């Protein structure tokens, strides 16, 4: 008529009603507030660097339930701090290579970053360093100069920069580099920085073990490259931005090279390009997301989109349920908003993670709200 | 014995009562033997050498007390005290003489108490055991109470070795149940033949299933029974086997939801962290008793009110 | 109806309601026959022809209605409606294939309820069919639940004329009673032979009793049982007899103790005047409840609150 | 290879595509604009009064799909037109009575009201006022003058006010009228005229044949009145509206007088109100509520919401498929916007009914949005 209690227990405790309906809701909220006292999480530094680093610290040879990985890595995938536009596409690449996306200073290596790779990746002096620990700087000199990739060869890692001429060579570098080996890719416009960061979580999803690739066309262009055209062969390609970022001349001579009709997910702003990525039943099922990252959108300054960059690989192959990625700085879309509410069961979210300072506490409150937690 | 079984929880400072409870237990023989545990080990037995002698129990019980007084009483934090109860509420006597006439004013305040009406041409209750002159049954003087199917005592030839019992002796009733101006003869009220001692027998009389009535037919009934004595024991658990008691050295948070000031479930859950499923298997007793009428070991009528028992694993940070 | 008899006294706002329950008990078969008078004077018989036949439920309750509706509606101050309600909570079947199931499910939900846990060296439960290669009980694969011992379901035969009627069909087991490590062979658990259909028998289902294990001599035991459905009155009085229903032109005055203002029993002393055995007979029963557990008719758990009626003389002066 | 034609067709349109995929596409669209060209109807007039009489007429006495009766009416529910505190919980009334409820001023019988009366209860000179044909005041002299009382018994009709002192006493003549059988009940505060809107059409839906009533209550008095207590009974009541318009003294007086505990459907403001209106699983399922209604929310004027009166008996008994009223005169609040989104199927509503003029566009076009129109 009781049960036995542990012996470390601080306290017994009875609790008694003369009505079992106000039992019944003293328990219930006692349940509520026990459950509620903890799930939110905040992966964030001083600077966007620090923050790419909190998240391999976070998600790459960790322990944390979510993590991606939980060994010592043998694969880099290092971006330029300021330069979005060339390790755009990087994300899936990180999540099929089982690597940590971070993020450099253009001229010298950061000591925080060197740290990490070193502690990520295991490097040691009375150990061998094979043929196989790489890293894979995803950019051109101007992005990640020649003095960060000495130091990194330094070290004694083998180092392959995917770089072209512009940012649709490097693109195509990357996902040369990523599979294209379940006949589908993703593609996106020059300008679409914020619709890679919208798209890069599914990229980054694993489908029988490999990650989807993404590849930058010129969108304002008459038809996309033969190097475009080559990679992508007679595969099936989901399009993503609107007319802006990827004329319908480009999506046409995707039709045309392909044999197949492409996709096209899209909104009038990037928000929207964001909740509709959400909305699309390929990349997630109506009523089982669970998992969520929120990261800046890019409307005060257009570089700050690099946490999502760092962050959708993580987002990807989060638990056993994809994330996305919801770009919000100071406001959430009316969008977001009802493709938050659509995506989540009924019951709610499980595990919200905030992405970088700067991000408004509106924001944060606001998903919380839609995820119920 | 074990953290989670079924059986009670006493904390450091009531430990005093409770030892006491098995005390009166080992007395009055409820109780045949009592393994004690010092943390996960087992360190004594206490069980009278012979149940039918009065110091053998004695001597039992001041054994319990000396062996756990000063583990109970300076009982450390992460320290507890474990007592398997090997009990047979069937082998309760009323030892002490005060107690016995304690439990007869118990059954006695019981006596007013009405278990059926007199009956009237709208309703069936009690009638006479003859028909009157134009053979239609006619309402009894008086409606049947517990005083009328019952007389109760101590039983003769007790002491404090064998006992005192509480007993029961069925009465006579010579009127039936049937309606005024039916012609359709009164059915005999069939009294207790069985259940007729009561020592405190391990166990507490339960009133809602003792001197019980029980109408058989419906339309036109066939039969009208009366219970004996029908317990329910000291605790959840059948009339013989096994109980485990542990104390620990925790303090005792009682929160009654009818107070004017409680811990809110809010600020509870503030202090403290709790099992989910000690919370949530708690939680599924309490729906399906009160939307099914499931009755649960988990949650449970215990002095007017219904009762949840939580250990939690700690203190909150911060 | 006769003043202070046992039996429902509904206010007139809550006539139509209360005539429900009188007009479900009819169709449901809980009411065999309904005696209405207005005031002091029988007016009508409301009884089914054939308890057997729907049309004939249906017809005895639109009767029901038509004969009290105007003057429940219209009644002035003064007047009043007795039903003398030959009930019989036994034959109570339930008339519509949503409530029957409705049931089942109340039932079902009970499933997973264990009656006996798994035996151990130190506690009697469950232990197997046959005996390990020495000679000794070994513990049974699961607890004794519900779910083994009987299946739930609507009768085979259901219909709305003999009534959906949930019917429960013994199980089998193969598994005993005992301890683990014991030579002494298993003891057979006897399972329902009686109480099989469950018609929501004018009665709301005992979980306490229903489906619930008898286990005689404990630590020596000699038998194991578990009853089939045991139901409670949905009122407190008996299975079989008859209650009487009374509308008046009163008002309801809900008084709750725990609520922030209620009439406080000074001013309740000063809005009416009551009648002092009225208060008395409830005082005994209320402090015979509390002193020892004791259930009366006089006061009563309902929704979560025990509780009394009074009514009252009139008026105070002043 | 081909199909038979009807005889009155103005064209043989032959369809032919190259890829079948282009067809597949070309019929997909032709199958959407095709079906989607009919159903966002508008129902207002010039005045406030002419709005409830295009309600009248398009719902009562008519032919419409959605009409809450095709016959001629024997009841007339008659609110005051600037009185929305009168005729507040009058909706259940219209809607079990199978009544209009209509706005007349307060000193002269509208000429167009009265038409409409004579109109849909079919008063003629040459049939006889049998004691069944009935008008319904709900409100006092206040809000409907004795000279209209006066002017509509001149007719030849029965004429009951349901009034008292005040919106409380009011609202029990109202409730007492429509009559408490299914154990249940509705409350809401003196100045929860809002939430009495957003749940005047659930209290409209008819549960096994009767309407449920609608009781105001001083939701900042220390207990409910001895009329509401009495009215109430042994019943199960839902509060609507927040702690500002029935305070918690309120609610623990109606647990104590019913024995039954309350439950309480209430948000920040009136639009959030109405969004857990639409939410709560005993008045609508989720993706199962499919027909809606849009009206003013009040905050420009409160006596404005007289639309939404007149409006909710007609969504309580719309179709098979009860509706809500959307409260929302410049602007859906995020609360609506989530709300709808749940409510409505994947697949979107099927009926929106826009009642009265000063509706802003951008609330349409929002729900439109919403329920995929």
């Amino acid at each position: 008529n009781d049960t036995i209690a542990s012996q470390d227990t601080p306290a017994k405790v009875v609790i008694k009603a003369n009505k079992l309906k106000d039992l019944k809701d003293y328990v219930d909220d006692l349940k509520t507030y026990n459950n509620t006292y903890s799930n939110v999480v905040t992966v964030a530094g001083e600077d966007r660097i620090e923050t790419a680093i909190e998240l391999s610290s976070k998600y790459y040879n960790s322990d944390d339930k979510n993590a991606i990985t939980d060994k010592a890595v043998n694969d880099i995938v290092l971006v330029g701090s300021t330069s979005i536009v060339d390790g755009l596409v990087a994300s899936p690449l990180a999540s099929e290579k089982t690597a940590p996306l971070l993020l450099t200073s253009k001229d010298k290596l950061d000591s925080s970053v060197k740290s990490e790779i070193k502690r990520v990746m295991n490097l040691k002096s009375d150990t061998g360093i094979n043929t196989s620990k790489k890293v894979y700087l995803a950019g051109g000199v101007n992005s990640i100069s020649k003095d960060v990739e000495n130091e990194l060869k330094n070290m004694g890692l083998k180092v392959t920069r995917l770089s072209g001429e512009d940012r649709y060579e490097t693109s195509l570098a990357i996902a040369d580099e990523i599979g294209l080996d379940n006949d589908k890719a993703f593609v996106v416009g020059g300008t679409g920085l914020a619709d890679a960061m919208s798209i890069a979580p599914v990229a980054s999803q694993l489908k029988d073990g490999d990650a989807t690739p993404i590849v930058v066309v010129d969108g304002k262009a008459k038809e996309i490259s033969d190097d475009a055209k080559s990679f992508l062969g007679t595969s099936d390609v989901d399009i993503i931005g609107g007319k802006n970022s990827v004329s319908k001349e480009i999506e046409e001579s995707i039709d045309s090279a392909t044999g197949k009709t492409p996709d096209r997910i899209s909104g009038d702003d990037r928000q929207a390009t964001n909740a509709e990525v959400l909305k699309e039943d390929d990349y997630f099922t109506d009523g089982e997301v669970v998992n969520y990252f929120v990261a800046k959108d890019g409307s005060t300054k257009e570089d700050q989109l690099v946490d999502a960059l760092a962050a959708a690989p993580i987002a990807g192959r989060f638990k056993e349920s994809p994330a996305p990625i919801i770009l919000a700085t100071d406001t959430l879309s009316s969008d977001q908003n009802v493709a938050v509410s659509k995506a989540v069961p009924k019951d709610g979210g499980t595990n919200l993670v905030q992405v970088g300072k700067g991000i408004a506490s509106s924001v944060i409150n606001k998903m919380k709200d839609l995820l119920d937690m | 014995a074990t953290t989670g079984t079924q059986g009670y929880t006493v904390v450091k400072n009531d430990w005093k009562k409770a030892v006491k409870q098995l005390q009166d237990g080992l007395k009055d023989n409820s109780i045949g033997k009592i393994t004690v545990s010092f943390n996960d080990g087992v360190v004594g037995e206490v069980a009278p050498k012979s149940a039918n002698k009065k110091a053998d129990r004695d001597a039992a019980a001041e054994k319990l007390y000396n062996l756990v007084n000063t583990q109970l009483d300076k009982l450390g934090d992460g320290d507890y005290v474990d007592f398997s109860v090997d009990y047979n509420l069937e082998n309760k006597i009323i030892t002490n003489q005060a107690d016995a006439e304690a439990i007869v004013t118990k059954l006695n305040s019981l006596n007013e108490k009405t278990l059926i009406d007199i009956a009237t041409k709208d309703t069936f209750g009690m009638v006479s055991k003859t028909q009157d002159s134009e053979g239609k049954n006619v309402a009894a003087t008086k409606a049947l109470k517990v005083k009328d199917v019952a007389t109760f005592g101590l039983k003769s030839g007790g002491s404090e070795d064998t006992g005192y019992v509480v007993e029961m002796k069925a009465g006579a009733v010579e009127d039936k149940y049937g309606k005024v101006g039916d012609s359709t003869a009164g059915i005999a009220i069939n009294l207790p033949s069985t259940g007729l001692e009561y020592a405190g027998k391990g166990t507490t009389i339960d009133f809602n299933k003792t001197l019980k009535v029980d109408v058989t037919g419906g339309s036109t009934p066939s039969a009208v029974a009366v219970s004996g004595f029908v317990t329910k024991d000291d605790t959840d658990l059948a009339k013989s086997g096994t109980i485990n008691v542990r104390v620990i050295n925790a303090k005792e948070e009682s929160i009654d939801i009818d107070a004017s000031s409680y811990t809110s479930a809010e600020n509870l859950a503030k202090r403290y962290v709790f099992d989910p499923d000690e919370i949530s298997e708690a939680y599924k007793a309490i729906v399906a008793l009160q939307n099914d009428g499931i009755e649960s070991n988990l949650v449970q009528l215990v002095n007017g009110k219904y009762q949840v028992i939580f250990y939690p694993e700690g203190k909150r940070l911060e």
